[PDB]
């Protein structure tokens, strides 16, 4: 029963999920523990549960962030699984993103993230955002390094370091690729001739060794200049998750 | 001797705390080889710096 409907979520909380009361009886949870979401492709968090008997069964309630940082949208669906072995993070380096502090003035750790880190107790995990509002502005930051690795809680103990260069928004998807086959149409055949021969080998590796053959290596693709074939390696490269070059 | 790589020039400019920056060199938030990488070290004009460590000949 980890597969639960996507909904808007009412509160200002980036890292709470709601779910339905016979939904948290069978996920076997306690209001305000700590699970793991993962969305679409090799996209995941951690999330605290909380207790909503107005979300209907198989249903769960995630901000905009939650849905952005996991590259999905309402609707949805997700995987969930308890996390009660999160730590808490003895040491965090986080940096503003360089649009959301265009002319904001003074200590922006004290005027906002403080706030937003009294005994808040947020899970948070490498790669991840979160929004928080001060005076008029309201003012994002990402996940720049936690120890120890990887998802753990920022508590009082934490120790948040604040100093480094802007986080530009644009270079975040201007210089880095991440494609799904979402992002590619018109060529199905093909996609499914690659994926049987590419994530078979890598996502399960076991089914070769019980039938005990040796998988073909290389694949050459070839065909007309500008049909996308770069963008089908790296497609299929980001949805396979193992390590590319 | 102990001037072979703590001594006077070598506490003023931190030679062991440089060649630690360099072999952990990143922001993030003793003893000192010569396999590693090297890192910037400029003095201003007209100092000289003779402490490197020793390394003996090849025998
Ligand atoms: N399904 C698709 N088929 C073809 N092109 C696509 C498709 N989806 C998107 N595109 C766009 O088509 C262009 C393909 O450029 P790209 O250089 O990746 O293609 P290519 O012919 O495989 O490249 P090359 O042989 O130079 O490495 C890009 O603009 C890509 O965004």
């Amino acid at each position: 029963d980890n597969m639960l409907l996507v909904d808007d979520a009412i509160n200002d909380d980036n890292s709470v999920i709601a779910i339905n009361s016979n939904t948290m009886d069978k996920l076997e949870l306690f209001r305000g523990d700590t699970v793991l979401v993962k969305g679409k492709k090799r996209k995941d968090t951690v999330l605290i549960v909380l207790i909503d008997d107005e979300l209907e069964d198989g249903a769960c309630r995630i901000n905009r962030v939650v849905r952005n940082n996991l590259r999905i949208r309402l609707g949805d669906l997700v995987t969930i699984h308890p996390c009660p072995d999160i730590k808490y993070a003895t040491r965090i380096s986080v940096l503003p993103i360089a649009d959301t502090i265009e002319g904001i003035t003074g200590n922006l750790f004290d005027v906002f993230l403080k706030p937003y880190f009294v005994e808040a107790y947020r899970p948070v995990r490498k790669g991840d955002h979160f929004v928080v509002r001060g005076g008029m502005r309201q003012v994002e930051f990402k996940v720049v390094d936690v120890e120890p690795e990887e998802y753990a809680v920022v508590a009082q103990d934490t120790i948040i370091h604040w100093e480094g260069e802007p986080i530009n928004r644009e270079d975040e998807e201007n210089n880095m690729n991440e494609v799904g086959y979402d992002d590619i149409g018109g060529c199905r055949k093909q996609m499914a001739q690659i994926r049987e021969m590419v994530e078979l080998p890598l996502r399960h590796p076991q089914l070769f060794k019980a039938i005990g053959i040796k998988p073909p290596r290389g694949v050459l693709m070839y065909g007309p200049p500008g049909t996308g074939k770069t963008l089908m390696a790296r497609a299929v490269a980001n949805e396979t998750g193992a390590f590319f070059f | 001797p102990s001037v072979l790589g703590q001594g006077s020039m070598s506490t003023r400019i931190d030679y062991a705390g440089i060649a630690n920056s360099s072999r952990n060199k990143l922001s993030k938030f003793m003893k000192i080889t010569f396999d590693g990488e090297p890192a910037k070290l400029d003095l201003p004009e007209g100092q000289l710096f003779f402490g490197f460590p020793m390394v003996l000949p090849k025998e």
